[PDB]
């Protein structure tokens, strides 16, 4: 019964590693990220 | 030339209806300048036409 | 050029995500295994008593 | 028989990971890593 403890109380460390890494995943890109997109390529277009 | 400017300024990793839109636009404009312009002179190479 | 190499980059830090997650997930599916084994384990424990 | 599906499960994410890294070497350079390349070896040419 303890070895059952110890098994599924390290299940769920892994779940929570592998929903965290789901969370990054999912929204890959935050709005600072784009926004450094949209600011770097606005400078691109001065050269006309 | 402007097709090359055009892929590599729509290389990148969000590509939205606005930005895809301008980079169309500056295409254009390209273009349209490459177009409007008028012959002055010309030579020819050859010795027989 | 430096707008691109930044949006490769943030690509591939992406990737590197789903090497981290598949293996997390891996993981958790060997572990719900490992508790069958100890539940017959402990069946056979009980039956020895 | 469970130890069985213990280890033939972890093999199947054994085989997501080198599958995954295979990915990842035969196409080691993108579309977008050598445009770089091209647009910052452009910027060289203008010296003269």
């Amino acid at each position: 019964d303890a070895e059952k403890t110890v098994l599924e109380k390290s299940k769920a460390g892994a779940q929570s590693r592998f929903d965290s890494y789901g969370k990054l995943y999912d929204e890959n890109i935050n709005a600072g990220e784009n926004q450094a997109m949209t600011l770097r390529a606005s400078a691109a277009g001065l050269t006309t | 030339k402007m097709m090359d400017a055009l892929l590599q300024s729509v290389s990148q990793s969000q590509l939205n209806a606005d930005t895809v839109e301008d980079a169309f636009m500056s295409y254009l404009t390209s273009f349209e300048q490459v177009a409007n312009l008028k012959v002055i002179s010309a030579y020819h190479d050859n010795i027989n036409n | 050029a430096d707008k691109i190499s930044q949006s490769e980059t943030y690509r591939r830090r992406r990737q590197e995500w789903e090497i981290q997650r598949n293996n997390a997930e891996a993981e958790l599916k060997q572990i719900d295994a490992q508790l069958k084994s100890l539940a017959v384990r402990r069946e056979a424990a009980v039956l020895q008593k």
